[PDB]
């Protein structure tokens, strides 16, 4: 296996990021949106570059 | 009861093969064993202590398993896993300790505490595993209903027992004949005197003997003998036999006699051995014999023959002996030795937590007290109350 | 360190399991763990020796893998085999050596030696495994600060001490009072003498003491206490404390009268035994206290008498003693025993190759001035060294 | 012979990893192992027993495999394998006391029963593992040609040898000076004696020497050395050297002056102490020399003066000695020691079976004749015997 | 020699702030400013001691950035932090009493040791900060 071959945006956040695969891509966008999610979450989802 | 041996080996070859490092596939066979547990566990709540100065710790469980996965293993799973290692220990310390501690008349065998009454359930079976830790393995042989067997360096057979018998005496304690020993522990000593030097005895010889009876059949014993008891080699005041007086003894050594040591076994001689000094071997027996002689000697040069005269006073009184050493032996019944601490650690549990003298053994868990009444209750209490103590040194010391 | 260790497992559980007939899978889950070192060694050089008498040898490595497509193994698989495991054998005995002498005051718990330093790297963390040798298992435990403890058979916690105390004396050295005892390795003897057997003594009774304070707790010991002191039951001739004289001792032994044992920690009685001779358990403790007494003889039959008349001269010195032997105790620091060859292993290599004596251990590493002195430093340095020493005779004895 | 260990450690840990519960897992390896003898077995036929009180019994092979499907094992599992397992165990009993008998001076090393030379067939080489057990690891390593090494705690390195040496005596015996030694198992008692205190002599000391030849090369002996030979500190009549007349030992100690100990291998000198008392290390050795004197004291108080006369008649011995005790020790040959049953086994169970003196081993297996004349060919034996009886134990106590 | 200083505080901000558990953020303006360093210093080798009783020890560095990802502090982050500090520990202590035992008269207030003059070097100077011990 190898994971380029998955490489996908990561929508939101300020670092170029590049996430695992789709459904990993899915819920970060998801979860970015449903405001009972604690301040942590958008930052970690965030600044967390590949 | 098995179970629990399990508990431990599982933590032992768990704190000792996952750190931080080691390949996976070392561990696989262990790992699941391990999982295995937990959910055997999970949704059981225990409780022990509640005697003398024992605390009542609380416990129970619900834990998450271990990813197998991983080509080596990293820092973070580890401890991760440590984590809960750390709370069943200190959890195993407790039921042993528990276990420990209670004795029982009727049953003096079976599982005590309501810690482990629970664990010998059948739905816990699930979790036993490698059985080598020596007194396991013995533990099964015999529940099985087979031969057992266990190794001791200076085992500890003869209760303390150091005194003397005066085969000839009078008043004034000046004309003396008879025999003082010390046994104890692995250990014999024994010296025959005769204040007259066999003067008056048939062929100037005078006979000692000194039996010893074993509470328990040794097997495969090594055994130094000696000629001479240092012990009682040198001058002494002793007490009479009523405690009314005191006597002197002041011996001149000579060389045992004759010496023939025999170790019987149900009366019969197993072994026997005509003056031999140095290392000899008994294969099975339950009591010892010694019996050896003071001999006048029938040259005397002048020296020798001022300490020996024909008349009263005799001032220097004549002493064969011998020193006996089992070094090492094998027993069907558990024993203390120079070199296993299960008796320190049983012993040292109940003292420390204040626990109350109990129907079975004696007070301080005595070991001459003991070993002199070794009764069937107090030796299969002993045992299980040993093969516990030998759980908990794999993993506290 | 840990890493260490390892090496040596790997390759006994190898010289062990890998022989000519057994069945492949018997070895499968080691076979992996023996290549993945390979691998991480190859390449790096090492440098060990350049000391002393030790030679500077340069060890080098470009070594192929093992079997993967066998079943039962085939001579010939063995002797490739065991042509490889040699050049490692030969190697960790040089490592396990250069930093086995090596010592520091600072940091001297850790790796000194330019071998081992480069093995605490990360990349070879890789190989640790099967930590189930007692003394690897406690050096882990006390890595992260926890209840260590080691098993010993006649411990050597007394440095050697002959010596005595005369509590009343005078120039003629005819009528004195005092104690003089021998402390070694897991042995105390002392005796109390009085020349005038208490004759004007309160209640004809005259008190002794002993104290010997350890240098490191004992727990878990199993002990024997005998009445008497057989080393000062005869004769003697010796020198007077200032050495400008000698003086004669001629005993004659009496029965310590109110014998008390008390094993103390930290000023604290743990323990407390009556006259009780034979086998007894002191848990815990770092302090032994003798205590026992001369009575003069109440009732004395002539013989007697004629040895302690109501003036001097006093000819016949009373003289009552005990025997103490620590069979068997655990103790949280490492120490030499009548069993391990810990000691002996790290003596014996410094000798051979004539190491110079450093900044820690004391000339000829003697023991009685190590535990004399046992510095926190000295046991950190005792430690690694004795680690090393238990690697080294997993393969060479 | 290789073939027979496997055979057990199989049994082993199989009557101990194999019990009602544990997951299959666990024993994978193992399960195979197992099997695989079975079927190399099976069609075979043998026969052991027949020479003494020895039973003759023949033995077939017919069994079934192990059912290799189960997640878990269930009590029934168990009882089917445990039966299998009772004529293997009862088998090898009968094997290894059928070949623990023979003795062979040409070839003392190699098989003898009919039983074993079958083993060390070809065919059966297919079930050798896990070879971890210090007798055999050490068993091999010598047919490798190659350096072995056991250990021991208070070895059995000194036949027994009691005796005395007269320096200076007359027919009276009222003036000697010589040396009385007491030589047995791990230890040395020596005392040199002047009756007349050095009154003549050069610097009024008198030299002592006292040199003990090991039959082995003892290497890493932790040693513990003390002044004083408590044994010959007494009062003793003794035989003469001609057997004519006895003698008077009327012994006072003084302490021993200038003591050196020396530690040599083929006359060079390893190790040398000088008045060290405690615990030392004696590296490689096979001769022990001890050196001490007899210094009159310059400086007598009066007590002291009245035992040393100008002029004869000297009732008071001055008597200086030492006592060596070999703790523990390496040596490249199996001995006798405090610990091990290897020798109590053989020497069992040739006893119990009433089996013939043969051509190698003393009678009885007679410790001190078999170490005073420790031949290649007894060694051989020994060590073929002692290994026999190491795999055994393992399984039967 | 400022150069000096901050390798520490560096350091101990570090051996300090950097532990199994702490949640992210509390990190982020540290992390980069340590990782800035083992750029900076990568490929330049040192040198100590030469003097009396001092150990002529070589330093070397090669080492890799950090995961800069992980919320809660995994263990394995740190265990693999604390390796490449205890090297440069290690080193400061080597450098520190390398320059805390030379003299010089006509200028005694400059930097001494091979170590240290090389630091003053402008290309290091991209480390300095928080100057308040
Ligand atoms: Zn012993």
């Amino acid at each position: 296996l190898l994971l380029k071959d998955m490489a996908v945006e990561n929508k939101n956040s300020r670092d170029a990021g590049k996430v695992v695969d789709s459904e990993t891509a899915a819920i970060c966008d998801a979860i970015f949106q449903d405001e009972e999610t604690e301040g942590v979450v958008r930052r970690f989802i965030a600044e967390m570059r590949q | 009861m098995d179970v629990l041996y399990s508990l431990s080996k599982t933590l032992k070859d768990a704190r000792d093969k996952i750190v931080e490092g080691t390949l996976y596939s070392n561990v696989s066979d262990l790992i699941q064993q391990f999982n295995q547990m937990i959910i055997t566990m999970n949704g059981n709540e225990f409780q022990t202590g509640g005697i003398g100065n024992l605390p009542i710790r609380n416990w129970n469980f619900d834990f998450g398993l271990l990813g197998t996965t991983l080509l080596n293993l990293d820092a973070n799973y580890v401890e991760t896993a440590r984590n809960t290692i750390d709370y069943f220990v200190d959890f195993v310390d407790n039921v042993c300790m528990d276990e420990m501690v209670r004795e029982s008349q009727r049953n003096g065998i079976a599982p005590q505490s309501d810690s482990l009454r629970k664990l010998s359930g059948i739905k816990f079976k699930r979790i036993n595993f490698d059985n080598s830790s020596e007194y396991i393995e013995n533990w099964n042989l015999q529940n099985r209903r087979q031969r057992t067997g266990f190794t001791f360096h200076k085992p500890n057979i003869f209760p303390y027992s150091a005194s003397f018998t005066l085969n000839r005496s009078q008043p004034a304690h000046d004309n003396l004949m008879g025999t003082m020993w010390l046994n104890a522990g692995s250990e014999i000593q024994v010296a025959g005197f005769d204040y007259s030097c066999a003067i008056n005895a048939p062929a100037n010889i005078q006979q000692f003997e000194h039996i010893v009876q074993l509470r328990r059949v040794l097997t495969t014993a090594t055994i130094t003998l000696l000629p001479d008891a240092e012990r009682f080699s040198f001058p002494r005041v002793i007490n009479s036999a009523d405690g009314a007086t005191t006597w002197y003894f002041n011996p001149v050594i000579l060389r045992p006699n004759n010496v023939e040591v025999e170790f019987l076994l149900n009366g019969q001689i197993i072994n026997t051995y005509q003056a031999r000094f140095g290392t000899i071997i008994a294969r099975n027996f339950d009591t010892i014999r010694l019996s050896f002689q003071l001999m006048r000697p029938p040259n005397m040069t002048p020296a020798v023959a001022a300490l020996f005269p024909n008349a009263q006073p005799f001032e220097h009184h004549a002493t064969v002996g011998l020193t006996l050493r089992i070094e090492s032996a094998v027993c069907e019944s558990v024993l203390a030795d120079a070199s296993k601490t299960m008796l320190a650690n049983v012993t040292s549990v109940r003292q420390e937590y204040a626990i109350p003298v109990g129907p079975v053994f004696p007070p301080g868990m005595n070991w001459t007290d003991l070993i002199t009444n070794y009764s069937p209750s107090r030796e299969d209490n002993l045992q299980r109350v040993f093969t516990v103590a030998s759980i908990r040194s794999m993993l506290v010391k």
